[PDB]
RNA sequence: GGAACCUUACCAGGGCUUGACAUAUAUAGGAUAUAGUUAGAGAUAAUUAUUCCCCGUUUGGGGUCUAUAUACAGGUGCUGCAUGGUUGUCGUCAGCUCGUGCUGUGAGGUGUUGGGUUAAGUCCCGCAACGAGCGCAACCCUUGUUAUCUGUUACCAGCAUGUAAUGGUGGGGACUCAGAUAAGACUGCCGGUGAUAAGUCGGAGGAAGGUGAGGAUGACGUCAAAUCAUCAUGGCCCUUAUGUCCUGGGCUACACACGUGCUACAAUGGCCUGUACAAAGCGAAGCGAAACAGUGAUGUGAAGCAAAACGCAUAAAGCAGGUCUCAGUCCGGAUUGAAGUCUGAAACUCGACUUCAUGAAGUUGGAAUCGCUAGUAAUCGUAUAUCAGAAUGAUACGGUGAA
């Protein structure tokens, strides 16, 4: 995303509930995952692909 | 019941691998000459995530994914000194990770 | 939006993740984020020299000892010079990570029964303006009689450059993509070109 | 609404300002951003100017006005009384 | 290790799992170390679980004791009465044809369904109303 | 119910809003017994007008449509008088007898 | 459109009380909000309510009666031929009987005027048994609904 | 898949301009460092502690940032009718095409127009068609039976037994169970019917019968359908600006109109007391027990636990009793007043929860309209994702359970 967001997203707050997590990858602020540190978009991706180990399609 | 139990636990994503080195494990504690009890198979761990298909709009539409975590369980009776430092000495396949407790 | 990727699909089934490792949650997201920065920099290193890989996967058997497997159709070209190039890679990962990178190259046996290396090859010639439906009808007599069993590729976008944009697909054999049990290739390739970005697909049965 | 172990919050900046005019015999306008500072009895009896994001509107603080805050007496939006 | 449990059987329901033990005796229940008709307070599913014995005219002759757990009230209680007729199966062939006449050997594989994305429940879909 | 007129990039000059006005009162005669609501969508996006009418009839049944053009006091009358003429067919198809 | 619907569950004869069907579907359509238990004891003591105030040992035998006396013969459905609507007699199947019964009786103890549960539905369930009130209202209204428009009767299709 | 700050793209204000961030070109000695000061709303600047460090035994060196001059950066600014990628939709509807041959001057047609049959272009026969491909189905994953392998942290039958509450303890592989490997259901078999067919209606065996149930899987194409605001991207556009650091406001504004949900209007109920039965999940700055204080929200404490080991967590409808009497009510709990709880620096605009009082609309709702064929509707709770805190939404789990 705006990298000059991800740059102060990776950087320390003033304090914490100053900071919110963003997708390292893209730096979209939200639809995040904690697992996984990205977003929605993004794990479908490289989920899809198969980028990400232990990750498969679920049936249920 | 027992002096002291060593106690392995491997963790997986991949079934055959992670049987693979259950095998490998139990043969050469064996040739160690170590009374054994059963690798025994503890419940599959299934995270599932459920995300959305289009990147806008469209919400009924989505995408389920798991992470399959499997787990099984060694327990070794009389521990010893040697065994416990072949034990640590065994090299392993990728994929298939190990956790001791003495 | 139909046509959920091929490769999804047959993961778990008859496929594997293109990164063999397994940690617990306390290392996960960091490994898994360490892997795809691995990926990012190979390929914006290479592709700075313009070298089109096949694939890129990694192998983690220690916390702190990695090897990544570049696999490749010109390994030599690759190499570079000496290996030279192989050592720019390790040398700026470790620029960043603390880890220990081995770099191995994985020479491909067969050119056109590899997807990824198909598609390469269209892009690269669609981004010198040869034409869109010589290059695709040579593509894919090619790769037909070297002896896949069924091959598709589908190209999208601004085509030859008009306005209106457009897409092209061929085929012929066996392609059955509802099939779990085939064993299906899929690759992906992107033409950036002065009239705009043209996407190949590219689907190869075995 | 804080808890009682907490105590009322003042801002430091505000609140030592708040001494200095106590100290000071000379009533001067304070100029404020923090809506969020509880009216401290000790601080009855000045004139605030408290930033409602585009002017700074004015009070004079009495004794009852304590245990509000600042914000409450900046109107934010502005109504004219009809939707038309 | 007496095995005075002349025979053991299983039975499963939505999600309840009971144990049942054949002994020897008036016919007395005994489930989860308490009594039977305290525990299942329902009268018509204490008659829905000794339905088995009723039709296999066994009552009052076999004590039984039940490990039952999972599912809710009516869940055990078919569980229960699942486990009588294996175990009364497993006793005896001469049931056999009787108790597949009333079913009791066919278990009710029917369960809950899982809830659907898109869906407020199972089949449940989100109101429409076009106009 | 009474018309609902909607508009996305566009700012209604009020001789176009009673214009608009000013054809619908065509179906306050015959139709207006017969029809849940009105609505009409005015899109301004291709340096042209998009124009998507929607009636709702008392019988289920459901009328819609999109037309495109340059004009606004044009596509206004070609629209509306489409729309007029549909619904007055889907009077007739049921009034038949 | 593509009939002969699959075999009921039919399985669920009540063996509580009675090892009867009837009273088992009665209860079933009684019930609220998905409350089994509420159901059947309401029912029970409704009837048993009933029994005593007609003094006899056999409830089933005047339950039984008080539902035949509402069990339809004839009933109106509506067709329709060269746009025209004709409301046509035909006649009902058993299941269909016992279903429209219940239905009536429950609707007139739901909606009538009572203090409490089984005391509005034994108090109905007697008016049936003594063939008036709103539930014999409603059949009989039926009935002779459908005998005044019999007219139509060869339309059976 | 979280608007109190950040988020945030808007607004009123204050700074910065090789920039908040990069890579590479040559200078000349530390970076920002840790903790504070001066003013400040903070950003900020001046500052104080202090340095060219490390590999080499130091200079020279290998690279490193200051701090400069640039190549350059940057943009949630426009165009989805310049695009890739992704997605909805007709539609899990059963269709959509090709090679050769034949046929028509041609656009084309046949195959794929016939009679049967199926959920299906599913299958059989015949037919200038012969074959094939993408679809259908099958292969896959859950659940439903059995067999072998293993019994801890799981399980407990026959034993003893800890007064409890806990398989708790010694014990035990019997069972459940967990998870690997296999078997099993294929119209397989039987009867009738059907063109000796394909198919079709019942029957036997069997946990499962005619696709067992559910999910995954969405053909050629259509709507210039959605997205430049996730990313990528052609063109255009700004370059102390439309960029960027912070303070506060705002996205939470109202005479109004429409859509999605929750709670009700009450007797298959409200309230009070006692008692019973689940599954799936989550825990590392996180779970946080036993107990005590407190009507309560919660507070002190720390056991145990990177967890089928402990914790969240004694599920709720239900059942057994007392009470209410058709009353705008012991129904309804919106609205406001007073005092509290937790989160964090901060919750006035603009958080959740509790205690006490306040007790409105609302009497099953017109035209019109939605969902659902079985563990389904209906209802009752539980868990998760985002998260310092905050769900009636969303995702998932079980209980009761029809017509
Ligand atoms: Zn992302």
């Amino acid at each position: 995303a705006k990298k000059s967001m991800i740059i102060r997203a990776l950087r320390k707050p003033k304090y914490k509930t100053r900071q919110n997590n963003r997708c390292k990858l893209c730096g979209r602020p939200r639809g995040y995952l904690r697992d996984f540190c990205m977003c929605r978009i993004c794990f479908r991706k490289y989920a899809s692909e198969g980028l990400i180990p232990g990750v498969s399609k679920s049936s249920w | 019941i027992a002096k002291d139990k060593i106690r392995v636990r491997l963790f997986s994503f991949d079934v055959k691998i992670l049987d693979q080195s259950a095998e490998s494990i139990v043969k050469a504690v064996q040739k160690a000459k170590a009374q054994i009890k059963g690798p025994i198979p503890l419940p599959t761990k299934i995270k599932k995530y459920t995300v959305l298909r289009s990147p806008h709009v469209n919400k009924k539409s989505r995408e389920q994914f798991e992470m399959r975590t499997h787990k099984r369980l060694i327990d070794i009776l009389e521990p010893t000194s040697a065994l416990m430092d072949s034990l640590m000495k065994l090299e392993l396949p990728a994929g298939v990770e190990v956790d001791i407790k003495q | 939006g139909q046509k959920v990727h091929p490769y999804s699909l047959r993961v778990k089934i008859n496929k594997d993740w293109k990164s063999k490792w397994y940690f617990d949650k306390k290392l996960y997201s960091a490994i898994l984020h360490e892997d795809f920065l691995i990926r990012r920099e190979i390929m914006k290193f290479l592709k700075g020299i313009k070298f089109d890989i096949s694939d890129i996967e990694i192998i983690r058997n220690n916390p702190q000892k990695v090897t990544v497997v570049i696999v490749t159709p010109r390994p030599g070209s690759v190499i570079g010079l000496k290996g030279s190039n192989l050592e720019k890679i390790g040398q700026l990962l470790t620029k960043k990570i603390s880890k220990k990178i081995s770099i191995k190259i994985k020479e491909v046996k067969r050119p056109e029964l590899d997807a990824q290396i198909i598609a390469n090859g269209i892009a690269k010639q669609v981004e010198n303006r040869a034409s869109y439906r010589k290059v695709l009808k040579s593509s894919l007599s090619t790769s037909m009689l070297k002896g896949a069993q069924g091959l598709k590729i589908k190209i999208a976008g601004r085509l030859g450059g008009a306005e209106i944009a457009r897409s092209f697909e061929v085929k012929e054999g066996r392609v059955p993509l509802h099939t779990l049990r085939a064993n299906i290739d899929y690759g992906f390739s992107e033409a950036q070109t002065t009239y705009g970005i043209i996407g190949v697909k590219v689907w190869l049965f075995k | 609404a804080r808890s009682i172990k907490k105590g009322p919050f003042i801002e430091k900046s505000l609140y030592q300002k708040v001494l200095s005019s106590f100290g000071s015999e000379k009533r001067v306008v304070i100029k404020t951003y923090s809506r969020s500072s509880t009216i401290i009895p000790e601080m009855v009896s000045l004139t605030i100017s408290v930033y409602n994001g585009k002017t700074f509107i004015p009070i004079y603080i009495t004794e009852d006005l304590v245990g509000h805050k600042l914000g409450e007496f900046s109107p934010t939006r502005i109504f004219r009384g009809h939707a038309k | 290790f007496s095995n005075v449990n002349l025979s053991m059987g299983t039975g499963r329901r939505k999600s309840s799992v009971a144990r049942v033990y054949i002994r020897e005796g008036s016919g007395n229940i005994k489930v989860n170390n308490r009594d039977f008709d305290s525990y299942i307070q329902l009268e018509n599913l204490r008659t829905m679980a000794l339905s088995p014995l009723v039709l296999t005219n066994t009552l009052g002759k076999y004590d039984l004791y039940i490990n039952v757990y999972g599912g809710g009230i009516s869940g055990q209680s078919g569980a229960i009465r699942h486990g009588i007729s294996r175990a009364l199966f497993k006793l005896d062939e001469s049931n056999k044809m009787i108790l597949r006449s009333n079913g009791f050997l066919t278990r009710d594989s029917r369960k809950v369904e899982r809830k659907k994305f898109g869906q407020k429940k199972a089949r449940k879909s989100f109101q429409f109303s076009k106009r | 119910m009474e018309p609902k007129i909607q508009t996305v990039n566009y700012s209604l000059n009020e001789n176009e809003k009673n214009f608009i006005l000013k054809k619908l009162e065509k179906f306050d005669t015959h139709i207006k017994k017969h029809i849940d609501n009105l609505k009409i969508t005015i899109k301004k996006e291709h340096e042209l007008f998009k124009l998507d009418a929607h009636i709702h009839f008392n019988w289920g049944k459901i009328i819609h449509i999109r037309e495109d053009g340059k004009i606004l006091l044009n596509l206004i009358d070609s629209a509306i008088a489409r729309l007029y003429k549909t619904a007055t067919k889907e009077k007739e198809k049921k009034n038949n007898k | 459109m593509s009939r002969k619907n699959k075999k009921i569950k039919k399985k669920v004869f009540v063996d509580t009380r009675y090892n009867s069907r009837i009273v088992a579907k009665f209860a079933n359509r009684m019930m609220y909000d998905g409350k089994k238990s509420i159901s059947e004891s309401i029912l029970y003591s409704s009837i048993d309510l009933l029994a005593d105030k007609l003094e006899e040992s056999d409830k089933m035998a005047v339950f039984y009666k008080a539902l035949d006396n509402i069990k339809p013969l004839v009933e109106v459905r509506s067709r329709r031929v060269g746009g025209a609507t004709y409301q046509v007699p035909v006649e009902v199947r058993e299941e269909r009987r016992e279903a429209l019964a219940m239905k009536w009786i429950i609707f007139a103890a739901r909606k009538s005027s009572g203090r409490s549960m089984k005391e509005k539905l034994s108090n109905e369930l007697l008016n049936a048994y003594n063939s008036t009130g709103a539930a014999f209202k409603k059949k009989e209204d039926t009935h002779r609904m459908a005998e005044a428009n019999k007219a139509f009767t060869h339309y059976r299709w």
